[PDB]
């Protein structure tokens, strides 16, 4: 139910540093895990991340593992995505995707995602 | 080994090198287990803690239950995690038994001898039997890495665990107090080293 | 000495002259105790009060428990204090046994019999022997300086003073009424020195 | 959590008295033990003074006591610094600052505060 | 009619520099001409600058001169002192203050200025 809101994204040169932000508008949120999708033009979005509602639980893509981090703040109820190594290829558009009222682990798929923000665009020069 | 009867840990101060180390004889990876123990803490309602800590050099997160706020006891088996909620809170000793099946991947939460419903967790799986185990800290490696805002400060006895399922029954007689022999972990057998501000006192809880 | 059993003091009025001195037969510094107390006013929920002040020629607040307005029960040792809160308070009258060891800075804290999470205080610290004890004044100088705000109105009774820490069942049957036998302070042989309107009446509490 | 303003400083000629006080914006102010420190110009800050959250221990620098008084007012939630006898040396910035949301002893080091307000000025002629 | 506080003051080493500001509330800001004034402890007040409504016509004490400047805003309706190279004397409190319903010269005395401020203490080590 929560209504998902991203910032954060931008250009910059490779390998640089990007902490993407996502604000989540509900009282639940506390209730639902969250992720990082990624999407490109003629292309559909691709796994990237996904954390837990606990936040002690984390699950990274191969590529992302040891590059990027992934956070949450249950009290400022907002995910943080630190993105680093940036380089030219991971310029695309970003999700940060949640669904989940119930207990349960972290997958790595897309249908069980119900909720979906707007989106931000991230550039590597 | 000492026998820890009527005796119980102390970790007064919220610090991040106080912990207690746990061994194990055990061997053959597990299928199934059960795990008991009592504790007692006042964190609850400021911030979240880990209770046990079982990890191996591929998982960091084999095993852990973990308190986390305004949600409740939060169990997790093969790095993969469920909640069982607490409305409410009391500042009192509690004791926890919970029970996990590799078979049919059921897992049973008694709380002071209540049970939650049972739910599925990670059907098909095997733990491996070398590991680390942990009290007072949550270990995000297999011989360091702690976290101070996790770390938690008061007692925590009783820890016994099996290598498979207990029946209602044996875990009413746990609860009670009455005799029972543990197989993988014994409080009455136990081995153990401590490191930083830990003590050994005589028990509150009844 | 004078048997004091099934009598308690009443400071009827809230004044500032008021109190009663009591007198340790102690010689050698105390490394650790055991105070247990029954007390009862309906002060709460009004300004603080002190309950027991220890002050040595140096310090005026070696040992001062204290109630605390919406805080709760405040304990102090050597100039250090921390605070055990209380969320609602009744109104009827209250057992406290507190303990302090200087080896480990663990401090027990038995409210009506039900424990208090332990904690740390003053790790090697030591006491004075040479003391002045009061009962109904917070004295910020060593026998004076009695403050108004902070005088206590009602009851107070059963104060003992242990030069050791009793363990858990112990202090089960000091709560219950069992026979003991202090050693630093003795209601059933103590000596002390009226004050004002002080005076001396059956005890209210069972 | 709480914010702190101070205000009561100016300039005094010598042998005068000032009461100097700081006030907290929040609830759990009676949570939090209080501190006065002192800063001049070409260095760092400098510890002055503490007060208990139940309000019944407090701490003096060398300096300090004997001279000045420091205390706290819970239902109001107002710290009160009287410093009387000022000398010129006297003469710096000020600060209100405390931090322990819990319970503790009274400190006299820095790391251990985490909010400050912004300062006042006195000044001895 | 109109209300003038000052702002801007504060502690600083010898011969430093120091932006003080003043804002008046009313609408008759444009007609008046506006004076900064000095006053030590156990003295009365001193003429320190004085500031014209077209701002074109000033006047500087002698010390002041060169060293010190006046400016005035219509727009924002606010004046401005600046001050550089402060030494230890010039350290007391400054009022921005005056008063003209009138359309006259700027003068140096007392009795014509008849709105007054609340003043700021400058200290200059």
């Amino acid at each position: 139910e929560v209504q998902l809101v991203e910032s954060g994204g931008g250009l910059v040169q490779t390998g640089g540093s990007l902490r993407l932000s996502c604000a989540a508008s509900g009282r639940t949120f506390n209730r639902h895990y969250m992720g990082w999708f990624r999407q490109v033009p003629g292309k559909e979005r691709e796994f990237v991340a996904s954390i837990s509602q606990t936040g002690l639980n984390k699950d990274y893509v191969d590529s992302a593992k040891g590059r990027f981090t992934i956070s949450r703040d249950n009290a400022e109820n907002t995910v943080y995505l630190q993105m680093n190594n940036l380089k030219p290829e991971d310029t695309a558009l970003y999700y940060c995707a949640g669904s989940q009222s119930s207990y349960y682990d972290k997958p790595r798929l897309l249908t069980e995602y119900a909720y979906w923000g707007q989106g931000t665009l991230v550039t590597v020069s | 080994q000492t026998d820890m009867s009527r005796k119980a840990f102390v970790f007064p101060k919220e610090s991040d090198t106080s912990y207690v180390s746990l061994k194990a004889p055990l061997t053959k990876p597990l299928k199934a287990f059960t795990v008991c123990l009592h504790f007692y803490t006042e964190l609850s309602s400021t911030r979240g803690y880990s209770i046990f800590s079982y990890a191996t050099k591929r998982q960091d997160n084999e095993i852990l239950i973990f308190w986390s706020k305004d949600i409740g006891y939060s169990f997790t088996v093969g790095g993969s995690e469920i909640l069982f909620e607490v409305p409410e809170v009391t500042v009192a000793p509690v004791h926890i038994c919970t029970s996990w099946e590799s078979a049919s991947g059921i897992v049973e939460f008694w709380v002071d001898g209540k049970p939650r419903v049972r739910k599925s967790l990670k059907k098909g799986y095997t733990v491996g039997a070398e590991a680390s185990i942990i009290l007072g800290q949550e270990q995000d490696s297999f011989g360091g890495n702690f976290e101070g805002s996790q770390s938690l400060v008061g007692d925590i006895g009783n820890v016994n665990m099996w290598d498979f399922v207990l029946s209602p029954d044996e875990i009413n007689t746990i609860y009670l107090g009455g005799p029972f022999s543990p197989n993988v972990l014994n409080w009455r057998a136990l081995k153990y080293e401590v490191q930083g501000e830990v003590f050994t006192k005589p028990q509150l809880w009844p």
